[PDB]
């Protein structure tokens, strides 16, 4: 298990610097944003605010829809999965409850399975949900996030996801 | 683990007909049977029976009609030319246990559509000169209908016993018929020249207020409980539209296919999901060529043509016939055909409720009239069911000048009895 | 080391200590009415036409806008421009009646905008004033295999104007207003004829297949969707019809109709309040409602139905039933007013409720005022309804919990058992009469 | 739930059963507290015989107890037993005639638990019907006792007084899914009990000695916090915990007044005889909600120790007492009832010569007026007083 | 292991015999037996055909343990059941015995052993159903036969 | 292992389990620190580090004391005043289990100074004939609440700034006696009288900041905690299951109380080799609020036993013993019920 972890390093190493990228570190409850510097948030995820948004979420109340556009990668082998929903048509939106509970870790969504169609909702994570905590309504973000808080399903794997962005917007 | 057989059919190296066919293996009763009868005219000369066993079998036995038990192997090519029943014996290694099967071979001895003919005596059919010409039974009554010229005439008789016909004294009616139709509470509509008449005894006919001048009086259903739906075909600016006429209010519905016919088409009410249904065969197009489709409906809004197969709807340039027996469910529908420059009469039969239609050979169905044998003199068809594997097809000769004079009754020989 | 209930203690009790318990029989009145327009945020739509001999008609059929993406800018430009076709594919995962009748279905294009709101309408006749057809094919339910889809190709001249409106003219794939009043309008699809048989249309799509790149040499297929999502605002149209004589008083059976239709309501009256708790004149005694029973038994439906029962009913008060949906509750955040039957299982064909004391507790509660002279009493009556609702659960095996709970969009009807013939309608409330005089 | 040391209904009403700060060796002579001076076991109920101990002694003084009590009733019978720890002291010296004292004793316990199975009026299906009640107010208490002058000492004792009584009613219906209420009141108090105490011991003609003491308690002021709950539960308690009221505050609860005379006659390890009189003014003090009217206590005890030259200790003792309050009769007026009782111990030596093993048995009679509830109670008591040289040099 | 969980499968289904209650059936010139009931008894003197189709309310569970695999009787139209037309048109064969003696109208319990059933195949979770089948299973079936189809379909 | 040299000791000691729960500990005293009176000077440091499954699920603690006690004479020359200053460091890579409440991720410390007073004048501990053995205890923190001016009252705090500084004050007490029936002298065999009487509070200078780290562990016979962390204190009343009093569903009591009465019969005397037979009667309790101390109506019990010492074993025993009472939030009497006591 600890060969996936060091491989996931050496993979975020390895990506951070094939692209311009200014890694800072963040602080919980942090305010302002760079729209040009990645930061560190303690919970291994990567964010760059593109922008803050609007009105922040309610707990228990709010209902959020996210489109994310992105792929997922290894340590030498990338676009394992491929995934888009800002740009291509054809997909149903994925939407999840903003709640806050400690089944396992820390979880900030409960999702909301989607029925009608084709969706990503196997691309929903808590690295997805985890900018809504600071920003609001009309979101748009870049994230990294690594296997401990990626997707459930693509667990044992250990791949590493690179959402390219993400969109937040409120209502079902 | 112990003989039984689980699966069992027929091959042959010539005719790969006999694999399609099924059996059903009854246990029980030790006997295999061919529900569904093999089709006339078949030949089973060399033939190989496969069959799907269990592991215990170990030695068969097979006996021809009452032949001898001859050991079997599934290497044999058994000549079963002339055969209807078979036995088999199956062992297994121990060779004491046994059990019996009898395989019965289900075939048509004679053409499954044949039909019996015969005419009817003391007919007579009154000597009318018309060109539209229609029948339309309600409860125990026919009713005819004729155009004659400017007129129209209307003749009533026994849907059992059609040999006396009786003219009715029509109140109301002007123009000539165009076309008819009907319910079954047996209130009926005429649409003549002028507007729509409508009756309920066929005797006193009021004329039905409306100002858009219809082109054709498609059906009639009475779907909307006390009202009575009457489907349209009517012309606006310089297209055809479908049109309802419920319960007096007019509207306007979507436009008609340019295939879809406007004259010399039979129409029929049927029911199914229970839901009053039309179905319409044959016709003439607007253009002038004659039509080959089959077209149902619904509520009259729209209409919407089958997936017949190649042609097998017969071409007429006038009036069909189409009758229902209801004892089988079997439709029918004779036509009018210019084969080789003569006039025949063609016939079109379904036995799936209208979802197929399948050409059939008029010598078989249709009656061998010798008058008709050379043509077909006059130009229309009229025939009409009785409720009971029963069908008249009015008709034997040209009479004294013009119109039918005898009647021929006709039983399909599958249910004769 | 003794646990016996002794008796000995009592003769020198304080006079008001002792409690006690109660039965009183309370009585429904039940009555049938229309259900009324339906709240429906779900993209779930229901296409065709069905007709049943104990249950009326119904007529379904809708109007969908595609959701439009943002910087569209599809891939590969196709080879010398232009496309190929524009076939359009309506998804549906079930149906109800018979999967073999024949139906016609029709795609016109409108030209108004869509109206904002989330529930389901009858007699859309503003919307089609002009229309155009563009266009119509036959079909039918099962198809054999698993291919429930309906394919119909459309005229090649939208999906031209979408490409062009990408490359050559300005990116107005930004707003859903622009795009809706620029690049495509609304499409209004509908059943012309036939009947038999109603689908739960769940989306459709309109694949623009292009030719591709040049692709060295060669060339390959490629194409885009262009889905319909719950984002947007549909039109649904639902019409029930010849339903009056469901409507009509019959004193042994209630029924409900699902997709619009008709509902159960259950109206207990204030006198039956009034003289059955609180009352009496010492003003000290009172009362703690602890058990209410509440099942009802569904009459055995008749052969030949096209409609099965619904698996779910939810019992609650009329007042809530709007913000009940508009808000997406459930059960499990109104505990005290909305319950939630079990599985209609054939078994025994019956809908088991539990106890619904607390929702006596909350009516009597917030409704008692008194006469001038005291006397204490109920001012209004209690109404419910029953509505057939769709239940969408989650959880592990041992803990399951509703997680949605929508209204039920698909045809089902059930004749429950209610009412004065076999007194069904009744319930037996256990309450607790203690004593309090601190006022 | 346990009530470990009674199940008397009596203790419904006030703070329940009055319990006694006497020790094992005083409670086997009857309750001698007062009158008592000897420098061998701890006798916190008259503070200036601490100043009776040795030079060089830590007296550590432990006891617990069992026994069983019949209830009586118009035509019924019942029995329950008991049994729990009865207290803990401990008293040493701190100057040539100054010593101090602590532990732990009991003020007053109370708990109660009845009720009885019906048929639902009006109706089929049956129902039970329960009440209960616990609650124990302690008290932990430091005193100092010293002999200024001679043949006179005075003493004083500073007590922390907390406790807790909970009062419970509810049904129990017989459905499949029903909501049990359950009414339920807790009361929370806390005080600041002062005692003074005097004592005067002349020594006879050769080894005669009289003791007369007398014991003062001033009224107390309680800080008390009241809650009425209403719960419903179903297996365990759900919602619907609602509050009825909750009253805070002090001048809610008083203790009242205490007086205490004692005389003693003591012949030097031959004879020892006692008795003493306790009147506590009961009468007009406060109590929140009290379902009862209270009345002045009288106890009178007697008791004596008589030892022969193996050497056990025996001692015997009666003791007698007034209700301090006055219970509703059914379909009547309030009204009271007396205890009496009798106690017979031992008090075996040890063979360090210092320590010390006591064991006493004691029946008591509760008499009420007529058609109530009839007590006899029977109780062992099993003690030990442990008496090492300390301070030594 | 699994050799225990065939003893202890074959042990289970052996005492649903002396079981007196459940008498033992089987179709003519078969040894395979399956143990049934009679919970409700129909009307009509006809039996299934091995070769017929038969529309039925269903439950099946495993006789160790009991867990609940697969039933439509929260479903009001039964579900249509082929007992053999060929290897892709089947069922198991103790259902088959069990159907071949049943009419119109019963609802019989019938307990089926693992060589039966499913033998050493197995049936793997997969989609749709959650809960496999282990190797060698006995299984338990409560079928109300609601009518035939005839064979001319 | 006691590596006497430099004329004192250096005796440490590590214990790992096979599956998890690795800790060191060091332990370095001066008898005669200082060189003119026999006063204590100890130093003590330990480490200790416990741990889909769990991928990084770690709890490690870094402890270090220093320890200074004296052997006073004012009173008579055996109380035994001792003052030490304690420290630790609690950090936790996602501790799943419930245990300090919230905490399951963050890192806290802890700094105490603590002072105690005791007097002991027991004979040989593995089987004391006569004696006493008396305790008291205070442990405090610095109450930076009344400092950092950050409010608790409020949910929004920060984990971080919630469980960063830990405050509270706890007291402890205890107190032993043991006395002959019959005179050691005329008789090697005697029964032994026992009494004993303990108890705990954890007292909290904000009444929304409570500790995490320090509260108890109630029931059964008492040794450790085999699945969470050992910064719970675990007090053992026989009669009853583990935990049952205090401790299953993660309720963890803040004050206790344990009254014990025993009676010794001595069996084998035979040079390091001792056996005994043993009835008790027990009766304790344990609370999560201070307000509900009740010294009196507590959990009765009452058993025999048996008890055996081994040399370079320690003690070894079984008890069997039967709760008359049930506990708390519960419906099941502790009835009859066998305990194992390993070493003290």
């Amino acid at each position: 298990l600890k060969e996936m972890k060091k491989d996931e390093r050496k993979a975020i190493e390895s990506f951070i610097n094939r692209m311009g990228f200014t890694i800072k570190e963040g602080h919980e409850g942090q305010s302002e944003f760079d729209p040009d510097i990645m930061y560190h948030f303690d919970n291994d995820l990567y964010m760059q605010v593109l922008d803050k948004g609007k009105e922040p979420p309610v707990l228990n109340k709010t209902k959020i829809n996210v489109r994310m556009e992105g792929f997922m990668f290894n340590r030498e082998r990338d676009s394992i999965y491929v995934f888009n929903s800002l740009t291509s048509g054809g997909f149903q939106e994925s939407v999840f409850r903003y709640i806050y509970k400690y089944n396992d870790g820390d979880i900030h969504f409960e999702l909301i399975k989607c029925t009608t169609g084709s969706n990503l909702d196997m691309f929903v994570c808590e690295g997805v949900a985890f900018p809504m905590t600071m920003l609001g309504n009309k979101a748009r973000v870049r994230l990294i996030v690594p296997f401990r808080i990626g997707p459930e399903s693509l667990y044992s794997r250990g791949l590493t996801g690179y959402y390219k962005e993400v969109e937040y917007v409120f209502r079902d | 683990v112990d003989l039984q057989i689980h699966r069992f059919y027929l091959s042959s190296k010539k005719n790969p007909d006999l694999e399609k066919v099924f059996f059903s293996i009854d246990h029980a009763k030790g006997t295999i049977i061919n529900k569904k009868y093999m089709p006339y005219g078949t030949v089973l000369d060399s033939v190989m029976m496969k069959l799907v066993t269990d592991f215990s079998a170990k030695k068969l036995r097979v006996a021809i009609n009452d032949g001898e038990y001859k050991d079997w192997h599934n290497k044999d090519s058994l000549w079963l030319r002339d055969c209807h029943t078979l036995h088999l014996m199956v062992f297994d290694e121990s060779g004491e246990k046994t059990k019996k099967y009898t395989v019965t071979l289900n075939r048509y001895d004679y053409q499954p559509t044949t039909f019996v003919w015969h005419m009817l005596d003391g007919v007579a059919l009154p000597d009318i000169n018309a060109s539209f010409v229609d029948v339309v039974t309600h409860a125990d009554k026919v009713y005819l209908v004729a155009a004659t010229g400017n007129k129209t005439l209307l003749y009533s008789s026994d849907r059992k016993n059609p040999v006396h016909w009786t003219l009715l004294s029509s109140s109301g009616l002007s123009g000539a018929c165009r076309q008819i139709a009907a319910t079954e509470d047996g209130r009926a509509w005429i649409l003549t020249d002028s507007g729509i008449y409508q009756s309920d005894d066929f005797t006193n006919w009021s004329l039905l207020p409306s100002e858009v001048p219809v082109t054709t009086l498609l059906g009639a259903m009475a779907w909307p409980q006390g009202s009575h739906t009457l489907a349209l075909l009517a012309e606006k600016e310089g297209s055809l539209f479908f049109a309802t006429n419920i319960d007096g209010i007019h509207s306007w519905q979507e436009q008609a296919p340019e295939t879809f016919p406007v004259r010399n088409f039979s129409t029929q009410l049927y029911k199914a999901n229970n839901h009053p249904m039309l179905r319409l065969v044959g016709g003439v197009t607007h253009t002038g060529a004659p039509a080959t489709s089959v077209w149902i409906t619904s509520n009259g809004n729209d209409w919407f043509g089958l997936d017949l197969a190649a042609g097998a709807i017969p071409a007429s340039m006038e009036k069909g016939a189409l009758v229902q027996t209801p004892s089988d469910g079997n439709l029918y529908y004779y036509a009018t055909e210019q084969a080789e420059g003569i006039k025949r009469v063609a016939v079109a039969y379904s036995t799936d409720k209208g979802i197929t239609w399948k050409r059939g050979a008029a010598d078989i169905m249709l009656p061998a009239d010798p008058f008709y044998t050379v043509g077909y003199p006059l130009p229309f068809v009229c025939a009409f069911d009785d409720g009971a594997y029963n069908i008249y097809q009015l008709g034997g000769v040209s009479s004294s000048g013009t119109f039918f004079s005898s009647i021929w009754k006709g039983i399909l020989k599958l249910n004769e009895n | 080391c003794d646990d016996d209930l002794s008796p000995i203690g009592g003769s020198i009790q304080p006079p008001s200590d002792p409690v006690s318990a109660r039965v009183d029989t309370l009585e429904f009145s039940v009555k049938t009415i229309p259900m009324g327009d339906i709240y429906n945020r779900t993209n779930y739509t229901l296409l065709g036409d069905l007709t049943d001999p104990e249950y009326g008609d119904l007529k379904a059929d809708y109007i969908m806008q595609f959701k439009s993406p943002r910087n569209f800018k599809f891939k590969y430009p196709p080879k010398d421009g232009k496309i190929d076709s524009v076939k359009l594919s309506i998804n549906y995962d079930s149906w109800a009646g018979d999967s073999t009748s024949i139906m016609k279905v029709s795609i016109y294009k409108i030209n108004k905008a869509i109206p904002p709101s989330y529930y389901s309408t009858q007699e859309l006749a503003s919307l089609l004033d002009e229309t155009q057809i563009i266009a119509s094919q036959t079909f039918k339910a099962g198809n054999d295999s698993a291919f429930h889809r309906v394919r119909i190709p459309l005229p090649n001249e939208i999906g031209q104007k979408i490409y062009d409106l990408s490359v050559n003219n300005p990116s107005v794939f930004d707003t859903q207003e622009s795009f809706y009043n620029n690049v495509l309008g609304g499409l209004y699809v509908t059943t012309t004829t036939g009947t038999g048989v109603v689908l739960s249309v769940y989306n459709t799509q309109m694949a623009i297949f292009y030719s591709y790149k040049v692709a060295a040499d060669s060339t390959a297929t490629a194409s885009e969707t262009f889905v319909n999502t719950s984002e947007s605002y549909q039109v649904n149209h639902i019409k029930n019809s010849q339903i009056s004589h469901l409507l009509q008083e019959n004193d042994s059976l209630s029924c409900v109709k699902s997709p619009a239709g008709v509902m159960t309501q259950l109206t207990i009256s204030k006198e039956q309040f009034t003289d059955a708790f609180t009352s009496n004149l010492s003003s000290s005694l009172a009362w703690q409602i602890g058990e209410a029973q509440f099942n009802i038994s569904a009459s055995k439906p008749s052969e030949g139905l096209m409609l099965s029962p619904p698996s779910y009913l939810l019992l609650l008060p009329q007042d809530s039933v709007r913000n009940f949906f508009e808000q997406e509750q459930t059960e499990l955040m109104q505990p005290r007013t909305a319950f939630l039957s079990t599985i209609y299982n054939i078994k025994k064909r019956e809908y088991r409720f539990s106890n619904i004391s607390r929702l006596l507790m909350e009516h009597i509660k917030n409704n008692t005022e008194k006469t001038p002279e005291g006397k204490p009493y109920i001012t209004k009556d209690l109404v419910l309804v029953l509505l057939p609702v769709k239940r969408q659960v989650a959880g592990a095996s041992n803990s399951l919990y509703t997680s949605q709970l929508n209204n039920f969009m698909f045809p089902s009807g059930v004749k429950l058992q209610l009412g004065k013939k076999n007194k069904t309608a009744r319930i037996g409330v256990y309450s607790m009469t203690y004593t309090d005089n601190h006022h | 739930q346990n009530n470990n040391f009674t199940e008397s209904p009596y203790t419904r009403f006030g703070l329940g059963r009055l319990g006694e700060r006497t020790t094992i060796s005083g409670h086997s002579m009857g309750g001698l507290g007062v009158g008592l001076r000897q420098g061998t076991y701890v006798n916190a109920v008259n503070p200036a015989s601490y100043s009776a101990v040795d030079s060089m002694t830590f007296i550590f003084d432990f006891g617990a107890s069992t026994g069983i009590t019949w209830y009586a009733e118009n035509g019924k019978k019942d029995n329950r037993k008991m049994g729990n720890i009865e207290y803990f002291a401990m008293l040493f010296p701190i100057s040539k005639s100054i010593a101090m004292s602590a532990g732990v004793l009991p003020y007053s316990a109370s708990g109660y638990q009845f009720g009885s199975v019906d048929q639902v009026e009006g109706g089929s299906v049956q129902y039970t019907r329960k009440y209960l009640g616990t609650g124990n107010l302690n008290d932990l208490y430091v005193g100092i006792g010293a002999t200024p002058f001679k043949n006179f000492s005075i003493g004083a004792n500073a007590s922390f007084l907390f406790g807790r009584f909970t009062h419970s009613r509810q049904v129990i219906f017989s459905t499949e899914a029903p909501y049990n209420p359950v009414h339920l009141s807790t009361l929370y108090l806390k005080a600041a009990k002062f005692d003074f105490g005097m004592q005067y011991h002349l020594p006879l003609k050769s080894d005669r000695s009289l003791v007369i003491g007398a014991v003062y308690s001033p009224r107390v002021k309680m800080h008390s916090e009241l809650t009425q709950i209403k719960n419903q539960v179903q297996n365990g308690v759900v919602v619907e915990s609602e509050t009825q009221e909750y009253i805070k505050g002090m001048d809610y609860y008083t203790l009242p007044h205490t007086l205490g005379i004692g005389f003693s006659y003591e012949k030097k390890d031959k004879l020892l005889l006692g008795a003493d009189v306790q009147y506590s003014k009961w009468k007009g003090e406060k109590f929140y909600k009290s379902d009862c009217k209270f009345q002045d206590r009288i106890r009178v005890s007697l008791g004596g120790e008589i030892m022969p030259d193996p050497k056990v200790r025996y001692r015997f003792g009666l003791h007698g007492e007034n209700s301090y309050l006055k219970v509703p009769t059914k379909g009547g007026v309030y009204q009271g009832y007396h205890i009496v009782g009798a106690v017979f111990g031992i008090g075996i030596p040890l063979n360090d010569r210092r320590s010390f093993v006591n064991v006493s048995l004691e029946y008591d009679r509760l008499i009420p007026k007529e058609g109530m509830i009839k007590e006899n109670a029977l109780k062992l008591t099993f003690g030990l007083t442990f008496n090492e040289s300390w301070f030594k040099k | 292991e699994e050799k225990q969980r065939r003893h202890d499968n074959e042990v289970a289904f052996n005492a649903y015999a002396d079981s007196t209650n459940f008498k033992k059936v089987s179709v003519d010139g078969s040894t395979a037996y399956v143990y049934m009931r009679w919970i409700t008894n129909g009307t009509g003197t006809e039996h299934p055909i091995a070769t017929s189709r038969v529309e039925v309310h269903y439950q099946t569970y495993r006789l160790v343990g009991n867990i609940m695999v697969d039933g439509n009787y929260n479903s009001e139209k039964p579900a249509r059941i082929t007992l053999y037309r060929n290897e892709k048109d089947k069922s198991i064969t103790g259902f088959r015995i069990a159907l071949q003696n049943m009419v119109i109208g019963d609802e019989c319990e019938f307990i089926v052993p693992w060589y039966l059933a499913y033998g050493s195949k197995g049936v793997p979770a997969s989609s749709a159903n959650l809960v496999p089948i282990p190797s060698y299973s006995a299984l338990r079936f409560i079928v109300k036969l609601s009518g035939i189809i005839p064979e001319e379909d | 292992i006691i590596p006497q040299g430099d004329g004192q000791t250096l005796s440490l000691s590590a214990q790992t389990n096979g599956k998890y729960y690795q800790q060191y500990s060091v332990t370095f005293m001066d008898p005669w620190f200082g060189g003119k009176r026999p006063d204590m000077f100890s130093f003590s440091a330990f480490y200790s580090k416990t741990t889909a499954s769990d991928p990084d699920r770690s709890l490690q603690m870094l402890g270090t004391s220093i320890g200074y006690g004296k052997r006073l004479t004012w009173p008579d020359n055996w109380f035994q005043i001792y003052t030490s200053l304690n420290y630790t460091y609690y950090r936790l890579r996602n501790w799943s289990y419930n245990t300090f409440q919230n905490f399951h991720h963050g890192s806290a410390n802890d700094l105490n100074l603590e002072l105690r007073l005791s007097r002991t004048s027991i004979d040989n501990p593995i089987y004391t004939r006569s004696g006493s053995d008396f305790m008291v205890s205070v442990a405090a923190t610095l109450p930076y609440s009344l400092w950092d001016n950050h409010d608790y009252a409020s949910q929004n705090l920060s984990v971080s700034d919630r469980y960063r500084y830990i405050e509270y004050h706890k007291w402890k007490f205890r107190g032993r006696v043991f006395t002959p029936l019959l005179n050691p002298a005329t008789h090697k065999y005697t029964p032994v009288l026992m009494s004993r009487v303990e108890g705990a509070v954890l007292g909290s200078y904000n009444s929304n900041k409570k500790s995490p780290f320090g509260t108890f562990y109630m029931g059964g016979d008492g040794m450790s905690s085999y699945y969470g962390g050992y910064m719970n204190e675990t007090i053992g009343l026989r009669g009853y299951k583990n935990g049952s009093i205090a401790g299953n569903n993660y309720d963890y009591a803040y004050a206790y109380m344990r009254l014990t009465m025993e009676l010794r019969f001595p069996i084998l005397f035979e040079n390091s080799f001792n056996a005994w037979l043993l009835a008790f009667a027990e009766a304790g309790n344990a609370w999560r609020s201070i307000d509900n101390y009740n010294p009196f109506n507590l959990k009765r019990s009452a058993g025999v036993g048996l008890r055996v010492t081994l040399p370079m074993v320690g003690m070894l025993g079984i008890d069997w013993g039967y709760g008359f009472d049930r506990p708390d939030n519960s419906l099941q009497r502790g009835g009859s019920n066998v305990h194992f006591v390993l070493g003290q």
